């Protein structure tokens, strides 16, 4: 839910990284 | 979903049967052919857990913006505002749906009876042979009895 | 739906079935043929369980932003604001629908009676042999009885 | 619908059927042929239950944010806000349509009567042959009567 | 899924198959055809972990920008704003699904017995004929016992 | 993914057969053939780690905007305001799905036993011959065992 | 990937071959046909690594705009905003995939034994055959040993 959602926006932080 | 429920107790007599084949592959030489009789019971969860754990560190803080009034006069006023940032792990698992939840052995030697240090001996080459699980709940069971 | 339901009876009967065999194959060689009999009753339920658990960790806060004002004179003022973060568990779990929920095995051996000795390593045997749950219920009897 | 409901009375009776099946695969080794009669009536609740449960647990709450005004003069106030974080289970359940409510079981022997103990040792091979449970509200009778 | 299931139930029984093949390589040279007996238990996870860690570096702060204002009089006035970059850590991994989790072996070497020294000898092979892991749980039995 | 798994069950395998080559192109020159026996067990971990790192240097600014103000009477007034500019680093590291994360060999040698300089010998040219790295966990047995 | 995982392996493979082939081709004028044995394990990563650097200057900072207020009265007003230019060195830098990261030679010479003044000649003449980097961790074994 939220917090699989936000564990994808980190995911996501790290491939832009 | 009931067909779905038939394969799952053919695959809970297939892993069975695979046991049976290890105990008979490991007895049949050490015994002897027609020494001795062995069952196993396997019971296996066919439940769909699936877990998101979002765990952060409060011991670690690291300080990202700080504020800090400190007047005096008396008087004494000591303000303060801290933005803080933590380490934060995300982890989401998906178990597997079919794991074996409890393991039941039971082999029975034919007497001419059998002593206590070859029954432990036994008992200790099945474990490893079935890969018997205590923690797991798993029960061994190593009898001597009189077959007709 | 009264077809699913069938199907379900078809299902307790055909595990009730498999234990039988089982209970065969452990005994006929031990006892022989004849000289025993067994007959297993097996109840499943078939409910539809789907559970949501959202745990937290009261005990291991991390503060993510504070502000303390803290102010003497006496007067002494203490204003305080703290926001936390918590770790946060969220499993969702869906049981399998036909489970095992109490078996009941019973077996009687033809007299000539048994010692108790040879009934309770039969009864060692058959626990493993079926799988001899008490925690969940299940009973296990073994007598020695006349056959006619 | 009365269509189901025929199908329900059919299920019921198939389900008698089967432990009559079982009770006579039991009881003509032990006790012979003819030498005994049994009935079993079996009640099957057909309800549509679905149930859903929010539990919560009261007594570990996690504090997410909080405010604490404490001011002294004498005059003393002490202001407080606080939220919380429970822990959340949402369990969504759904039962079977068809499940024995009550069983009734009653066994009659031939006389030549029969003695108590081996009247109480059919009662324990009757029970786990059918499967007893009294929880449930099952009855089970086994008297000697003159077989005319 | 079900296939699934079964594929992995493969995997497992060939593992198990591998490491059988490798004990015989080390041990029918050692010990020769015939006096000795091993089998070989595998249990392996088939989760799907997926964890993001964002780890930052509290002892190590960089001020970025800085406010500092320090008035006297008596009267002490010391207001203070900083802002602050931190070392930043964003590690994504995602295990793979099956993984050995547990492995138990269990060798039986037949009697004319063995002498201690030779029973750790051949521990001592098996131990990286196998790849033994004390730390992951698995076990290792070395036995001599009586072929019939 | 199943099938995904069993080529890594391949590479694994593959590897531990390369290394058996090199370790008999070692041993039978030195010891000969049919003299010495080894396996080696090689676990590699086939996970998916992505990293990405963002440091700074707290030792080294550089001032980029500068205001001072420092005013007396008495009264001292000393406000300050700063910009600063740090080095930073952006490193995005991708590591290799499978690594070797830890390696087991183990040789046996055959009996006229060998004497330890000998034995010491051998373990030196294969520290060398396999990659023999104790940092990463791996083990190496040399042992000296009669062969039948 | 799995394909690019086993063309990593015969890199790594590829890479020992080479060495090996120069291993021999300077060792076999020295010490003869079949009076010597090597093995060479190299271990390649192949991770991915792209970093960015941003370093400055702060010991030579240029003063691009500057403002200096000083007044007197007694009161002694000091005001100035200064910006700079700093020197900015910005590095993007994307390592290659395959290297070395570690490297094991080890060399056998057949007894009839060496002197050791020889033998670390060899040494010094496969530093440099090689390529040898202790700061590396490469590590470089050449014993004496009796060949069978």
């Amino acid at each position: 839910v939220d917090g699989i959602q936000a564990e994808m926006r980190a995911m996501m932080v790290e491939a832009t990284n | 979903a009931s067909a779905a429920r038939r394969k799952e107790q053919e695959l809970e007599r297939s892993q069975e049967q695979a046991l049976r084949e290890k105990i008979d592959s490991v007895l049949l030489p050490i015994l002897g052919y027609g020494n001795y009789t062995a069952q196993v019971d396997i019971q296996m969860d066919f439940s769909a857990v699936e877990q998101t754990r979002k765990r952060f560190d409060p011991n670690t803080p690291a300080t990202r913006s700080e504020y800090a009034l400190e007047d005096y006069n008396g008087s004494v006023r000591k303000e303060s505002t801290r933005n803080f940032e933590l380490d934060t792990t995300i982890s989401h698992e998906r178990k597997q749906t079919g794991t074996v939840a409890r393991q039941t052995v039971s082999v029975a030697i034919k007497d001419r009876p059998m002593s206590e240090s070859e029954i432990n001996a036994i008992r200790q080459v099945l474990i490893g042979t079935v890969g018997f699980d205590q923690g797991r709940g798993d029960l061994l069971n190593v009898l001597s009895v009189k077959f007709a």
